[PDB]
């Protein structure tokens, strides 16, 4: 087990830095750079880098603190986002949740308050700022996350997340549930905090959102755990909404195949990054609760209609 | 020493893309100018822009510092 | 001449009364606020130092221009647009004074 | 109330004071005569009255105001 | 038909031009017969607003009176007119037709100096 | 310089010919190594009716007239 | 003999900081755009490792574009006490070396060592987005041959 | 295995706060340690009464997750035998869910 | 081509213009100076200064709606030393206009915030850089100098390198000010040629 | 009509013109990145490129600088000290130059003020130092610098003295 809980964890947080450095590097390709390159072969150094220069940073005690909740903070932000993995099915779940999707769900409302306790602890206006935003951000994004994860769950029938891997193993899921699918893109883009949606950690409104105050290890913890939610929420929609191909004397093919499908996913969520212009919070709360609102509960209603208008109902 | 320029006053209000830029030089008929003002387009530009950033948010007011196109160097002098 | 706002010398010196009464009501608002490095009593006395360093003047509007002046620094000091830096350069912690007498400055310099 | 309490709060906020002699201090003695006080030591040592007590004194009050027994029976009145 | 976009922003169009010019044209003409017949602007003003006024009873139609009034737009030549009518109204505050009301010194206009 | 099918593929994304008009300079630019220009001379380069005072802009100023005023 | 592996430690622990330094998304100057030029991808930051990051707590070094006036002199000196223990100034411009335009006038600091201790000097109005990439470049390996671990070892 | 995650998990992230702070050097002072406001003096506290404008869009996030909360019973719900009470009944919930919305919508409860 | 040419035509007829002003304003205007750079400089009395531009603006054959510049220049020899520039420029026109007025420093200007809120701000520039009183400002903050900086600087009397100058210093760790004294002193130039410039300009003595 | 309904209710609800924005970005990624590599590939320059201040010299021997007095008089920093004595040969040349690399706007005036083309704004960027002592060009460190770089400045005055 212990052996099993160092290759999950020690190797996802190695592909967190390489998912980091491979974001910086297709996204300066989008920008028309080549990237990061020089200081390792083929730029493999990079964050590896900052995560080491980071530690050796000096770190921040302010006056204005209070220093057991500032830094109570990361830690419990680092541990939610590498707590947040263990549910996540793949071939076969290190945690076998019967009911886990619920636990995703309420540590990912969880991810949206070590933001506003940091944001408060930090006592700078700007961390306040930051803070009621993350708040504003959580008004906008839980509701329509709550709605999608509920109705095309109920075509499957279970919380349990490992029944979705035998549910769509000849075709995928955003074939039944196309507006589904980037309708979640767009609330996982909430919940994630990147660039369409990023309004809580931005140096054109605020001075970087939240991390005011965070310097050096405790800031390296919410980068961490901030690009360990973008690889965990990219396995999310993976896992949920397209459905690979599932052998099951060979889950090796159908790894390599969430390999490609969750790289192709990746690489259109840090393109969906690096397109798109920054919102602002008012028409964030407008377009999710006046437009995508009601299109959540009335797709919601279609799949209340869906198991009575044909086929009975799923599996238990 | 320079051109001796003929003395009086002149502005010539040319089109930046930031806006009206002219110069009101004065000359005392030596090689130096006495004063002049120079005209920055965005002075009464963020003058007027409480005006206009009336009624919105902080977001709104940092997308029209950079509509409005406020770099400081000519508005400072 | 014409006048400001002081058609004699007492108004303007009751205005100047009014300015002193408005910056001893400020001054603890910006020790207490400021984290300041002082006291407040010789933060007053440095405002009744500056009063009396202009003291000489009988001219009414040079002392309502005077009067002007303060209130500008009564605006940037009720508000917060100076800073602990910018607040207390009158007390000059750093710059040592230019002696009195005539042989430090024969000592000093050519002066 | 306490129309002696004043006079005991007045010489507290006037013993209080740093420039005003105590054995200097009466409760006729003159403030720009026989004290030291220029034009606006006497607007600091009635604002520290005013803070002292609370109520309010204006500045066209101020110069009117010269020794403090009337503006205490103002007071005192309710 | 009248114009749904102005040609400008927020100065809004109106829906009887000539009604409010005439109207608004004989009141900036009734200000002016309580300034003096002494004070010359009463007189370049009445010219400048009976000549204006005589091509507005003259034409009828909407781009005739721009075109003949020369001030652009019509709603731009009204709100204009307006801020005459209250420069005529504070310049019967000021009296501004009197002579000079103090001679500068004798160096003050001289350039170089 | 990119191959075809990755040419194909941004063509597709466009609809522009980028492989026509690059935004980035390959063989347009001019040699560096130049001939050296014989800059022309100006319009009063000439020996005969070289007189100043007939081309004279910056004495031809008059100080300014006070019309009606004093 | 440690001093090797002390040493080796201090080239590692100073590789990194040479690599990854996060500089401070700064303004104030004429010479400002050349951060942006830097920043633009003909000679990039990023390449390097160098990212405009807004926040003094992330930020590693500063660099101080150009020109410092006497109003913007506490509000220099504020953010870069706050800016975290390993601190770099680069200076950008003639303004932030010596006060390089505007020196005899009246609201300008004459140069910016006047107030923060700067590391590395870039000449310039136009300092070249190459030339202050060779001041990254020259700072970044004036930060890789101090030798933190190795005046440790003989302290 | 879920509480020896979260223990390993949590004792990782310890002492990954440990290795930020005791590894590098520690000295500190008040001009460091002063908070950020783009480096000034304390205009006000940050710590006072904040008149923020999303308060009726908030409650009704409560309410709405509420909502999602009586809704999140549905997979076990959709295994039952009284298939059409449980929809008619769960059509009328949610559609006074979504009109509730309708009516802050007209009402400009939203803005 | 040396020489620039001239057109004359709108010499004349801003010439009739300053004419037409300077006779239907006689109490506030001083003098009305035509260069011969086709444009007017309206020499003015500084009590009414409000009615010279409220009739600049709001008047249908003058509409000089849009306020462009505002200073002083400052020439010590004059009894009331400051000299007070509003250019102003129309945009349906397209014409420019100038208006002079004089200040001493005591001697304030009645302000022109009624009538263009563009001086919101060139007012407040103004009463840093010369220090001239406005009268009934909304604010007449001080903008462009130094928080608690002494000293009127675009005055002749003011020098150029300043009197303060700031310094950190670890004794208190803050940017203390000190009196300056420089590391180079700025090398004033005789750049006025001895000879005679321009016999147009002519000085009578 | 109809089909212009259609057209909006698929530009919206499907954000199709952001799908249209995200292949506009998309395009960008398979093209050739405009870096180079800085010490080892160097970016387009000029021969008229004003960049290190450098003292030239005849081609044989003599240096070039006679003490004119007029490059401070157009140096808007005011950066130039070039109090001179004779040599004590007949000639006149410079016994005190400064430019001051901290003032030195970088303007090109004293190169193209200079009678003799003696002071030149020499092609470089590569002289960011690390002490303020160390941008405080007296007269030896211009001359050894018109020294070190008398090869590369004289072709591009060569090219470029048409120009002006
Ligand atoms: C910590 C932050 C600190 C921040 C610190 C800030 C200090 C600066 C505050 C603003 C400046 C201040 O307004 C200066 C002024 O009022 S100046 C003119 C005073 N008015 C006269 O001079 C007229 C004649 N009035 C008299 O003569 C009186 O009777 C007198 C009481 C002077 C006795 O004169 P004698 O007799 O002694
Ligand atoms: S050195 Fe020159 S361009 Fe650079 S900041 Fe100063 S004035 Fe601006
Ligand atoms: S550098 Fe040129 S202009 Fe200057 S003194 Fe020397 S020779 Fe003369
Ligand atoms: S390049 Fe310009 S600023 Fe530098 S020394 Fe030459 S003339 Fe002076």
């Amino acid at each position: 087990f212990f052996i099993n809980i160092l290759t999950l964890l020690v190797p996802i947080l190695i592909a967190m830095a390489f998912l980091t450095l491979v974001e910086r590097k297709i996204l300066g390709y989008m920008q028309l750079r080549k990237g990061p390159n020089i200081v390792g072969p083929y730029g493999i150094l990079q964050p590896f880098a900052d995560a080491m220069k980071l530690f050796m940073k000096e770190p921040m005690r302010p006056l204005t603190t209070s220093m057991s909740l500032f830094i109570i903070a990361p830690t419990l932000s680092l541990t939610l986002a590498l707590s947040l993995w263990v549910p996540l099915p793949m071939p076969h779940p290190l945690i076998n949740l019967n009911l886990g999707i619920l636990f995703i769900l309420a540590t990912s409302s969880l991810s949206v308050y070590s933001i506003l306790w940091s944001g408060w602890a930090s006592n700078s206006k700007y961390s306040l700022f930051g803070a009621l935003r993350a708040v504003a951000q959580t008004i906008s994004y839980e509701v329509t996350m709550a709605i999608i994860l509920l109705s095309v769950l109920l075509m499957n029938g279970s919380y349990s997340l490992q029944t979705l891997i035998t549910t769509q193993e000849h075709m995928w899921l955003l074939l039944p549930a196309w507006p589904m699918a980037m309708m979640w893109f767009i609330s996982t883009l909430a919940e994630t905090n990147r660039a369409p949606f990023d309004l809580t950690e931005g140096e054109s409104e605020l001075v970087s959102g939240f991390n005011v105050e965070y310097a050096a290890g405790p800031f390296a913890l919410f980068f961490m755990a901030e690009y360990t939610n973008i690889i965990l929420m990219n396995a999310l929609t993976t896992i949920i909404f397209l459905g690979p191909l599932y052998y099951i004397n060979l889950p090796e093919l159908y790894s390599t195949n969430f390999m490609m499908e969750a790289l192709l996913l990746s690489s259109t969520f840090l393109w969906i990054r690096a397109s798109y212009p920054r919102f602002r919070y008012d028409q964030l709360m407008h377009l999710l609760w006046k437009n995508f609102l009601p299109l959540t509960l009335a797709l919601c209603m279609w799949h209340i209609s869906l198991p009575i208008f044909t086929a009975g109902v799923p599996p238990y | 020493e320079g051109y001796q320029v003929p003395p009086g006053a002149t502005y010539t209000a040319i089109e930046a893309p930031k806006g009206e830029f002219g110069v009101y030089l004065v000359s005392d008929g030596s090689s130096r100018p006495y004063r002049c003002k120079i005209k920055a387009p965005g002075f009464a530009h963020l003058a007027g822009l409480d005006k206009m950033s009336k009624g919105h948010m902080l977001a709104d007011v940092v997308a029209i510092i950079g509509t409005q196109d406020i770099v400081f160097g000519e508005i400072d002098r | 001449v014409k006048p400001i706002f002081s058609r004699d010398l007492n108004e303007a010196k009751r205005r100047v009364r009014e300015l002193y009464r408005a910056w001893y009501r400020e001054v603890p608002n910006t020790v207490h606020l400021m984290q300041l490095d002082i006291t407040v009593k010789q933060g007053r006395d440095k405002v009744r130092e500056m009063f009396m360093k202009n003291a000489h003047v009988t001219d009414p509007r040079v002392v309502d221009l005077l009067v002007i002046k303060g209130k500008m620094e009564l605006q940037e000091t009720i508000k917060v647009w100076k800073q602990r830096t910018h607040v207390m350069r009158f007390f000059h912690e750093t710059e040592t004074p230019r002696p009195k007498d005539f042989l430090s400055k024969f000592y000093m310099g050519h002066d | 109330l306490t129309l002696d309490g004043i006079k005991d709060r007045v010489l507290y906020v006037l013993k209080l004071y740093d420039k005003i002699d105590p054995e200097k201090l009466s409760v006729n003695s003159h403030f720009m005569k026989d004290l030291g006080l220029d034009s606006l030591d006497q607007v600091e040592i009635i604002m520290a009255m005013e803070d002292e007590f609370g109520f309010e004194i204006p500045d066209i009050d101020a110069e009117k105001l010269m020794c403090p027994q009337e503006i205490v029976d103002y007071i005192a009145d309710k | 038909l009248l114009k749904k976009t102005t040609g400008l922003v927020g100065l809004a169009v109106c829906d009887t031009p000539h009604e409010r010019l005439t109207i608004l044209y004989t009141k900036t003409l009734d200000i002016l017969k309580h300034f003096p017949k002494h004070a010359a602007y009463r007189k370049y003003t009445e010219q400048i607003t009976n000549e204006k006024l005589d091509m507005v009873k003259a034409e009828p139609d909407v781009k005739k009176l721009e075109a003949l009034l020369q001030g652009g737009e019509v709603e731009e030549v009204i709100l204009q007119a307006e801020k005459e009518l209250s420069l005529a109204r504070k310049m019967l505050k000021w009296k501004p037709w009197e002579p000079l009301v103090e001679e500068p010194p004798a160096n003050q206009w001289k350039w170089p100096i | 310089s990119a191959t075809r099918v990755i040419q194909k593929l941004r063509n597709w994304a466009s609809g522009q010919d980028l492989q026509a008009k690059l935004q980035l300079r390959y063989q347009e630019i001019a040699k560096r190594t130049q001939p050296p220009p014989k800059l022309p001379v100006g319009p009063s380069h000439k020996l005969s009716n070289n007189y100043y005072c007939t081309r004279d802009g910056r004495r031809e100023v008059v100080p300014p007239s006070i019309i009606m005023s004093s | 003999r440690a001093e090797y592996v002390v040493t080796k430690l201090d080239d590692l622990i100073n590789w990194a900081r040479r690599s990854s330094l996060w500089p401070m998304t700064f303004g104030l100057a004429c010479c400002a755009v050349e951060m942006m030029h830097m920043a633009a991808p003909r000679y990039d930051m990023d390449r390097f490792g160098v990212v405009f990051r807004a926040s003094p707590r992330q930020a590693d070094v500063m660099i101080v574009a150009g020109t410092l006036t006497n109003k913007m002199a506490p509000a220099l000196r504020k953010v870069y006490d706050q800016m975290p223990e390993p601190r770099y100034v680069v200076s950008m411009g003639s303004c932030a070396n010596g006060g390089g335009y505007y020196h005899y006038s009246y609201s300008v600091v004459r140069g910016c060592d006047r107030i923060v201790p700067v590391d590395i000097y870039v000449p310039g109005c136009p300092p070249t987005a190459e030339a202050l990439l060779y001041g990254i470049l020259q700072l970044q390996r004036k930060i890789k041959r101090e030798q933190k671990l190795k005046i440790w070892y003989r302290r | 295995n879920l509480y020896t995650v979260i223990f390993i998990n949590i004792l990782l992230s310890l002492t990954l706060i440990l290795v930020a702070f005791w590894l590098p050097q520690m000295n500190l002072y008040s001009e460091k340690a002063n908070p950020y406001e783009c480096g000034f003096d304390p205009t006000s506290s940050a710590r006072l009464p904040f008149s923020m404008k999303f308060f009726l869009v908030a409650i009704t996030f409560l309410l709405f997750d509420l909502e999602i909360a009586l809704l999140l019973p549905l997979p076990w719900a959709i295994q039952t035998i009284k298939t059409s009470t449980m929809m008619i009944m769960a059509f009328i919930l949610v559609t006074i869910l979504s009109l509730g919305l309708a009516y802050e919508w007209t009402q400009k409860g939203l803005e | 081509p040396t020489v620039r040419p001239r057109s004359d035509v709108t010499h004349k007829q801003l010439s009739a213009f300053g004419e037409y002003v300077a006779e239907i304003l006689p109490k506030y205007v001083q003098q009305v100076q035509v260069s011969c750079l086709d444009e007017l400089e309206i020499c003015i009395h500084p009590d009414g200064v409000i009615p010279t531009l409220t009739f600049l603006r709001d008047h249908t054959n003058a509409q000089f709606k849009s306020l462009a510049d505002l200073t002083a220049v400052d020439v010590p020899t004059r009894q009331n030393r400051f000299e007070i520039v509003y250019n102003l420029l129309s945009l349906r026109f397209n014409s420019r206009i100038r208006v002079k007025t004089y200040a001493d420093e005591l001697t304030p200007i009645d302000s022109i915030v009624s009538v263009h809120i563009a001086a919101n701000w060139y007012e407040r520039e103004v009463w840093d850089m010369f220090g001239v009183f406005f009268f009934n400002h909304p604010d007449l903050r001080r903008i462009l100098t130094d928080y608690g900086f002494e000293g009127h600087p675009f005055r002749k009397d003011f020098p150029l390198t300043g009197y303060v100058e700031l310094r950190y210093d670890d004794e208190v760790k803050r940017v203390v000010a000190e009196p300056v004294e420089l590391a180079q002193e700025f090398r004033k130039f005789d750049l006025n040629s001895p000879w005679e410039a321009f016999p147009a300009y002519r000085q009578p003595p | 009509d109809m089909k212009s309904a259609t057209d909006n209710a698929a530009r919206i609800l499907m954000w199709t013109e952001l799908i249209r924005g995200l292949g506009m970005t998309l395009s960008y990624l398979f093209r050739e990145p405009a870096t180079i590599n800085y010490p080892f590939e160097k970016g387009p320059l000029s021969p008229r490129f004003r960049g290190e201040h450098a003292l030239r010299r005849y081609p044989s021997g003599e240096e070039r600088c006679i003490a004119c007095k007029l490059c401070e008089a157009i140096c808007p920093a005011q950066a130039i000290t070039i109090e001179a004595e004779p040599r004590a040969d007949g000639s006149r040349r410079t016994t005190r130059y400064d430019i001051d690399m901290t003032k030195c706007i970088y303007c090109g005036f004293c190169q193209e003020a200079c009678p003799v083309d003696a002071i030149v704004e020499g092609p470089n960027f590569e002289f960011s130092t690390e002490t303020h002592e160390e941008l405080l060009y007296n007269k030896e460190k211009l001359l050894n610098n018109g020294d070190k770089w008398e090869a590369e400045i004289a072709a591009n005055i060569q090219a470029d003295y048409l120009y002006r």
